[PDB]
């Protein structure tokens, strides 16, 4: 009923998906980021081996 | 410039840099009263006109290193750490601090040596200001890392519980100091003083409800960021092999709380980073993991509250597949075992506990044919153990309880797939003391034997 | 129906241990009513016939 | 302080919105199922 209710409930989920969403896009650019390199690791470690 | 964002689009430093940005300090009156150089007050005094209304850049900055140094008022040098941090984390203003401060590892030096000392405020500012500029490509230093995780005053503010802000930043500093792979071998050294503060903070979090809106751990925006943080900071920690399995033994007992914080919150942050920290240091990349995989499984119970938790899902499907890719490696990794010889070690062990494969028919459907190798010596050593344990080391005890239900519980699938276990039975004498167990107390044992001789009464009666 | 939270793991939890054993009671319960009812039945036609 | 969710059509949000209000009901806000996350 009231007008200011609808903004800061508004503002608030908007926010609060604004940080979700950045906090899921820093969590899969970490992930990402250690599945890479474990991956370089791994074929790294067996072409040193093979290599040695 | 082009500096990190970190610790600048949180509400607990915009609310803690708030109260010292609200506060103005006299730099003229400390230089009066010999306490700071003229020129180093006048351009901190200049500076904050010209953070603002001024965005060879970084020269005004060099004073402010010698007169923070020099001078031991922790007003001023919390203020000039938070003009000098908030000039260095904009885009628009500040931009010849970062290239000064990076070019020169002596004024970077001489800011971290500000730091932590003093109020928890000014360094907080000024560990944050040299994990800003330490956390970047422009330099790099364990040392200071190492240095500063080993002093009191920065590990202190985040030891304690009481300010979710200070302990936020300091976390949120370490999450991304701990997001380099070099920082984390220097930081996991100190994991067991933010160790328990990261699983205390879970489990208040836990053990209060996420439904109304309070200033607790809640589903608001500081509850998510901290829980977020928290288990952002295992879970950056999480990634080393050598690292899960000391994590996961020490941290096996807070370790559990991460399935129940899942399911009890409602956000995908604290479920994504929950499932990818058990998913982490269940990988087969870790040394001795089906210690920690047997052991988590085994003694924690882990299985069920993850099958259970595999069935509701939500957003961040990702974190979905990483419990449903744990969940089949977690439940093969112990299934693949062989159950004869885990279940003659765990009676020539004189040690039953319930366990996940220790209930099924199919255990024991298997291990029915090959306990027999004389006379059936498996049934009649498990039921020698059993009457034994009832014989010497008296009952309505809570020891004889649970391997008398485990050992009378077990009793029923092989007296129910294997009708000739009534002769070895009743030769050995278990079923005397199967009777004897109904009558006492431990009414789910009390039940276990009397299904165990409703089993036998089956078979020796239709 | 209090007003907070609940989940549904924990009742499907919390009731599938409860409703096997009293699947696993009733089954033995009414399999040694049917034995002892049986044996009952039996031991007065033994007596009678002995 | 406790959390309430309603549906119904976009035709009588105005008289469920102030039936709903009038007992007790506060911050009342219109929105989707796709504008959230």
């Amino acid at each position: 009923l009231t007008p200011n209710q609808v903004n800061d409930e508004l503002n608030k989920m908007q926010a609060f998906i604004r940080k979700e969403a950045e906090e899921k896009a820093k969590e899969i650019q970490l992930k990402a980021d250690q599945e890479y390199e474990i991956e370089k690791t791994n074929i790294v470690r067996n072409e040193t081996n093979n290599i040695d | 410039m082009g500096a990190t964002k970190i610790l600048m689009d949180s509400t607990h430093f915009n609310e803690i840099r708030s109260i010292i940005r609200s506060r103005s300090v006299a730099w003229d009156a400390l230089a009066r009263s010999e306490e700071l150089s003229e020129i180093d007050a006048s351009t901190a005094k200049a500076l904050e006109s010209i953070l603002v209304k001024k965005n060879v850049n970084g020269k005004t900055l060099i004073p402010l290193i010698h007169l923070l140094s020099t001078s031991d008022n922790e007003d001023c040098k919390k203020s000039v750490q938070n003009l000098i941090a908030e000039l260095l984390s904009s885009d628009k203003y500040g931009d010849d601090t970062v290239k000064f401060f990076q070019e020169d590892p002596k004024q970077l030096e001489q800011l971290f040596d500000v730091s932590l000392k003093g109020d928890f405020q000014t360094v907080l500012i000024s560990g944050f200001n040299v994990v800003s500029l330490l956390v970047q490509n422009g330099l790099h230093n364990v040392k200071l890392v190492e240095k500063l995780l080993k002093n009191n005053n920065l590990i202190n503010i985040l030891q304690n519980i009481e300010q979710m802000d200070t302990c936020y930043v300091c976390i949120r500093l370490l999450q991304e100091l701990a997001v380099i792979p070099e920082y984390r071998d220097v930081i996991w050294l100190h994991e067991k003083k933010f160790m328990p503060t990261l699983f205390k903070i879970l489990q208040r979090a836990t053990d209060s409800q996420l439904a109304t809106r309070i200033v607790a751990t809640n589903s608001n925006h500081l509850g998510i960021q901290l829980q977020y943080h928290s288990l952002l900071l295992i879970w950056l920690l999480t990634f080393n092999p050598v690292f899960a399995n000391e994590l996961v033994q020490k941290y096996l007992s807070d370790f559990l709380d991460l399935l129940k914080l899942v399911k009890i919150t409602i956000k995908e942050k604290v479920s994504r980073l929950c499932i990818s920290i058990i998913l982490q240091c269940c990988s087969t990349r870790v040394k001795q993991h089906k210690k920690v995989i047997k052991q988590l499984l085994l003694l924690g119970n882990a299985l069920p509250t993850v099958q259970s938790l595999s069935e509701r899902k939500y957003s961040d499907e990702e974190l979905r597949q990483d419990i449903s890719n744990l969940k089949e490696i977690l439940e093969n990794e112990y299934q693949e075992l062989t159950s004869f010889d885990e279940y003659v070690a765990e009676l020539d062990s004189k040690l039953l506990c319930w366990s996940p494969p220790h209930v099924d028919n199919g255990f024991w459907s298997d291990n029915i044919d090959e306990f027999k190798k004389d006379n059936y010596k498996i049934f009649r050593q498990l039921i020698e153990l059993l009457q034994a344990k009832v014989r010497n080391g008296d009952v309505n005890a809570k020891q004889e309880k649970i391997i008398i239900q485990v050992a009378l519980n077990d009793i029923t699938h092989v007296v129910e797939l294997l009708p000739e276990s009534i002769d070895v039975l009743d030769k050995t004498g278990g079923k005397a003391d199967i009777m004897e167990l109904l009558n006492h107390s431990d009414s789910r044992v009390k039940y276990e034997a009397l299904k165990a001789t409703q089993a036998i009464i089956g078979y020796t009666f239709k | 129906v209090p007003p907070s939270g609940s989940v549904i793991d924990d009742y499907v939890r919390n009731a599938s241990y409860l409703e096997e054993r009293l699947i696993q009671m009733e089954d033995a319960t009414d399999q040694i009513e049917v034995q002892k009812n049986d044996l009952e039945q039996y031991r007065f036609i033994l007596q009678s016939g002995d | 302080m406790a959390l309430v969710q309603f549906y119904i059509p976009q035709e009588i949000s105005r008289d469920s919105a102030y039936t709903l209000g009038q007992l007790g009901l506060v911050q009342f806000r219109d929105l989707n199922s796709k504008v959230r996350a």
